[PDB]
């Protein structure tokens, strides 16, 4: 958008920036729904929005879930085949006792 | 001040004003009123 300013006008900007007013409206409302959640409880609050109903969102959030749920499936594949859980911060839902 | 303005030319001013209102943004002459 800056390279063309040297032509575009206001009524021309509206169509250019009509789509990134939505992605910047799901993400700017995805970080408020999960404010105090840490660990797996956050990977469970970015899954509650996956079913947005529209395919323009149900296909955006269902990608952030595929990144947020990678560390969770890292403990799981560790606590299942090796039985050695290690998380200084309490995230995994299996809590040991010293 | 479209009153003190010629006829055949002020029409070209409304057609540019009326070309915003079709988008939603208010205009210079053709304005919107609260719902």
């Amino acid at each position: 958008l800056h390279s063309q300013l040297q032509s575009l006008t206001l009524r021309r900007l509206l169509v250019w920036t009509y789509d990134p007013k939505i992605r910047l409206k799901t993400l700017a409302a995805l970080v408020d729904h999960c404010q105090g959640r840490k660990g797996g409880e956050l990977a469970s609050a970015v899954h509650a929005y996956t079913k947005t109903g529209d395919p323009y969102m149900r296909s955006l959030v269902q990608h952030i879930l595929s990144l947020v749920s990678h560390p969770v499936l890292s403990f799981l594949y560790r606590w299942i085949y090796d039985g050695e859980l290690e998380d200084t911060y309490h995230e995994f839902f299996v809590a040991s006792d010293p | 001040l479209p009153g003190t303005l010629p006829l055949a030319s002020q029409e070209s001013a409304v057609v540019e004003d009326l070309l915003y209102v079709l988008v939603g943004v208010d205009g210079r002459y053709v304005s919107a009123q609260p719902l």
